[PDB]
């Protein structure tokens, strides 16, 4: 029973809809040093969790705007090492779910990466180009840790090829898509499911939060948030709604 | 086995995809297995291999450069005579006929030089396919002629706008495609680096280089075995085509010539195994260029059919048990090696090959003249007298 | 006999050349028999012909472009999967070859284009033999690409200032440097024009086109002969070496397609045997584009390796005779068989064989899906891409 | 039965001069063949022995640069066989005229053609370059019982034996021609052995550019033909009058 599954568990049962924000670590003016007061800005919104990327040089799971801002992070010297130096100072009550691409894990050591967070508030792992057939590079280090590995599920695959990847899961689920075929498909995977899903999906208005919460369990937002943190446009009232959403 | 079933070779290969990938590669190894158990399959693309690229390719004794070296007999194993000019149509054609037995309507690809383009076009016109070719807009409005060469063939060109706009973006758009579609398109991997079953796939299509060869030596010569094998070596494709089949020979010498560029010490250069260590790119477990902090380095290379950052993970399966030995060539030993098969033989060869010109030119005068050595000749070097003349060129006015 | 003790096929061909020349001719007549009565010549030439050039070539049966047509089978003549990429080299390595054998250390031959230069460089630099290659200067400005490739296969270039600066020009300084070095030099006739015997030898070297055809045919479709043979004509050498082996066999009908250029009644055409008459040109009585009184006029086509206003004595002959069908194809229906070839079989001919594919269907509906046909495949179409795209860009623009 | 031209040289051959004959290209002047008269009538008032008149062709094998350029210029007139021979229907003049053309015109026209339609004109001999003694079959025959001597060209360099069967029964004068041009001895060593088995005349058909030059021929043979240095004068407005004066008059 780790933190993550929880925590989240509490959000599902007390009427409320989940919110993840996604955020890239590293994309700020201050570079890293911004972090801090980017994750402590999200938790006066009262958000669920906090995704936490790390840049990656040749991502495959990330929209333009995500890709975008891992460049932008790059320029300032952001890595796995300089990442894990931060979160050390890192003092805060939201979980964070830490995604990376494998290789940059891989480089500075599975274990390494676990052991040296073990008193922050990382509570989740995502890691987009490691699939279930290579869990063993990733699973044994997790356990006796209140990590959680988070399993992304595909909609449009097969049932037993669904269940299969959620079983044992912990944290949540993440629901990805290759639009009212889409429903069948994630409230069928809700069904089946112990732990709360998640959809990733690019929800832009309040609307698409709507559509999902009828058969998803909450949201993860990224691109219209690091997007608004950019530019210098209003995002905060548009998280506050998305928290006070009654379900 | 060798890759066992979770797509490793030793310790290096694997299937690192996201899971909405992983319904694709296990779809394409299903299928896969099939091919192999049905006969028709073998000895129908056995025929067209034959008919339409026009295989066997000859094991040319190669007797001036011999001479002219001194050393060890240099047997070329001419794979610049296939239709196309190179060897990628061996793997493009096996693809895209494993895709007709799958049903398949629909074949794409990417490509940063366009080799792999034409030679994935090539192959959907021959079975009566659509073809869509993703091509960074960096790369399209530098090669005109390999996009016209495309359209040419039937294809369509499709200009990634999106991203930095480079080879880097095509994979992507190309793979978002595949799973897309995934019940009537194909996707054709140009080398032999990838998720399993990827490089396994490529290394059988390609193993016929190394399958002729090996009888081709025997049937010109008499003698039992040649005393080593050189290959240049980008994603690895040709040269564990060439291998492979004398895998189990251990008398057979193997050297696969890496692009090193202005130098190995450099920062200019493309030797994966030389410079790199293991690393998860492209779906795969590989060697691979990377920093400290686990960021792809770019390749860099006068033939830019080599400069890719990783190396197919048989290969570093190869150089990890001591079976392969791999070694830099730069760009100036590689520009000679193409100016001296084009004038001691008469064959202008391709700028990857060139590297493995330039090494066996080493390697022959290193074995002496009771020793002989295949080399394979990847591909012809017309696409690349354009660049070599502006170099030559070059080279003249500033010293 | 055919060619008779004089050379002529029938009234065409012998040798009208000044008594200066008379000596080279004798001479190259007396050798060339010589190496016909050693059986030693024919093998080293046929291991050559396989393990450099890649014979033999493969007879492919056009599928699509059958299907396509709806008419007769179409099988080509993959004589593009040749070493250098056309026919061209199988007379010049032959030729090569025989001057070896006379004793001979230095090559000589003209061109226009660049193919002949290239084909006779590439067969000079595996006999390491010296090599000279005659153009105009008015040619070397327009093709430096191929003053590099010849250049790069070891020969000199030598570029011709006198007169027009043209072809012609570079044949008289060719044929002066035979006469002036004779003693250590050969002159390779690119084609099956010239003084007697250089249409005999030419054919005969090319004639391993059509030998192979025959029994690749046979041994393919199990049927005895195809009902038709079409080939595209300039000198006519790639036409006469498919014909030849079949000349007895009265049942296979022979085309050979004409650029007609603009049009047969245009003034910008090269349909020697459509608006053509007997004449005594380049040494040879032959069919030829002349006014009434008897000036050689210019030849006009879209390819340049088929702008020649005379064609060969044998074919003068076969058209006398009725044996061959000669027809005109025109330019922009040499264009259409270059875009439909590349396309539908994913092969792209020379534009110099696109003439051929382009009466190809035209003959495949008259003789409908019950007959057969081979189609010579001369080259490939790399060396033509750039004019392609430049025409079909220029024309998109204007309309 | 013997030729006209084999006498009129032997005659010029016997008074202890040597032959010279000019070599103009027909048709090469301002007003193009209308010209043709006003030449050849300079050329008879300098004495001259045997005129050669060369009929244009458009892809010729055996001209120098100079009479290459002289056919380019007359084609622009339209020169042609037919007009020529309507021409020298109109020549009169006691100089023996010797037609040279390349076989293509000739073949067109017509040998036999062109051979009875000269009956009665000054033309007196026939050089085809490119009409080797293999072909001789093509004209030979036709020029029997005529007045006009088919005019057979000899490579020094070849043997002795093959020169002899290009000779037999020969009219008119041998022209002797050079592959290209110690070596120059070895020429006049070969030229004079040519004119020792020889019955007729031997011309020189070499470079010719000075009164050295002629004087020099004259020691091994019967006399020069002199054509580029003619053709280049006479087209671009330079003095040759006197040098054919002095070639003329040389007393052997």
């Amino acid at each position: 029973p780790k933190t993550l599954t929880e925590k989240l568990n509490a959000i599902k049962a007390a009427g409320k809809g989940i919110f993840v924000p996604y955020i890239m670590a590293g994309d700020h003016e201050k570079g890293l040093d911004g972090l801090a007061e980017t994750i402590h800005f999200l938790e006066d919104l009262g958000v669920s969790a906090i995704e936490v990327g790390i840049p990656f040089s040749d991502p495959v799971a990330d929209g333009p705007v995500i890709e975008e801002a891992g460049l932008r992070s790059l320029a300032h010297g952001t890595s796995t090492q300089a990442l894990v130096e931060t979160l050390k100072t890192i003092e805060t009550e939201i979980p964070l779910v830490i995604m990376t691409y494998f290789n940059p894990l891989f480089q500075y050591g599975v274990e390494n990466f676990v052991k040296d967070l073990a008193d922050t508030a990382v509570k989740g792992l995502i890691i987009p180009d490691l699939p279930h057939e290579h869990a063993n590079f990733v699973e044994p280090f997790l356990a006796n840790t209140d990590i959680a590995l988070i399993p992304l599920v595909s909609l449009t695959t097969g049932i037993e090829r669904q269940k299969e990847l959620i079983e044992g899961a912990e944290g949540f689920i993440y629901a990805v898509a290759i639009r009212a075929d889409l429903d069948k498909h994630l409230a069928q995977l809700h069904q089946v499911a112990d732990i709360p899903v998640l959809t990733g999906f690019g929800v832009s208005s309040q609307a698409d939060l709507e559509r999902f919460n009828a058969v998803s369990d909450g949201v993860i937002v990224g691109s219209k948030i690091v997007k608004a943190l950019h530019q210098g446009e209003p995002i905060q009232d548009f998280i506050r709604q998305a928290v006070a959403y009654q379900k | 086995q060798e890759p066992n079933k979770d797509g490793f070779y030793g310790k290096f290969g694997g299937r690192f995809v996201p899971e909405t990938l992983m319904t694709a590669v296990l779809e394409l190894e299903k299928a896969y297995r099939e091919s192999q158990a049905d006969p028709s399959f073998q000895e129908e693309l056995n025929q067209l291999l034959r008919q339409y690229v026009g295989r066997e390719t000859p094991l040319y004794y190669a007797k001036n450069l011999t001479q002219h070296i001194g050393g060890a007999k240099i047997y070329l194993k001419r794979e610049d005579l296939n239709h196309t000019g190179a060897h990628k149509i061996n793997n493009a054609l096996g693809q895209v006929w494993l895709a007709k037995r799958m049903g398949k309507k629909k074949i794409i690809a990417e490509t940063g030089a366009g080799q792999h383009g034409v030679a994935t076009a090539t192959a959907a016109a021959l079975f009566n396919m659509e073809c869509t070719i993703y091509m960074g807009e960096e790369d399209v409005k530098r090669q005109a002629l390999n996009v016209f060469r495309m359209e040419l063939l039937g294809a369509k060109v499709e200009a990634v706008t999106d991203g930095s706009r480079v080879l880097k973006d095509a994979v992507n758009a190309a793979l978002r495609s595949w799973v897309a579609n995934i019940d009537d398109t194909h996707y054709i991997l140009g080398s032999a680096l990838g998720p399993h079953p990827f490089p396994e796939i490529v290394r059988d299509f390609q193993s016929v280089i190394g399958r002729e060869a090996k009888q081709q030596y025997r049937d010109l010569t008499g003698r039992d075995l040649p005393d080593a094998l050189v290959a240049c070596v980008g994603g690895g494709s040709n040269a564990i085509g060439l291998f492979h089949p004398f895998v189990e020979d251990e008398s057979v010498a193997m050297y696969g010539t890496e692009a090193a560029g202005l130098g190995v010490d450099t920062e200019h250069h493309a030797a994966t195994l030389t410079k790199g260590r293991p690393g998860v790119l492209h779906g795969s477990l590989m060697d691979v260029l990377q920093d400290a902090h686990g960021q792809i380095l770019e390749a860099f290379s006068i033939s830019a059919g080599l400069d890719y950052p990783g190396i197919g993970p048989e290969h570093s399966h190869y150089h990890d048990i001591k079976r392969a030995s791999y070694v830099p060539v730069t760009d100036e030993e590689a520009l000679e090696g193409f100016q001296l098969l084009s004038r001691v033989e008469g064959i202008i060869p391709a700028l990857e090959s060139s590297h493995a010109i330039a090494f066996a030119v080493k390697l022959a005068k290193e074995l002496g003249p009771e020793k002989s050595m295949i080399v394979c000749l990847s591909g012809r070097g017309d696409k690349d007298v354009v660049q070599v003349k502006d170099r030559l060129e070059a080279d003249a006015a500033k010293k």
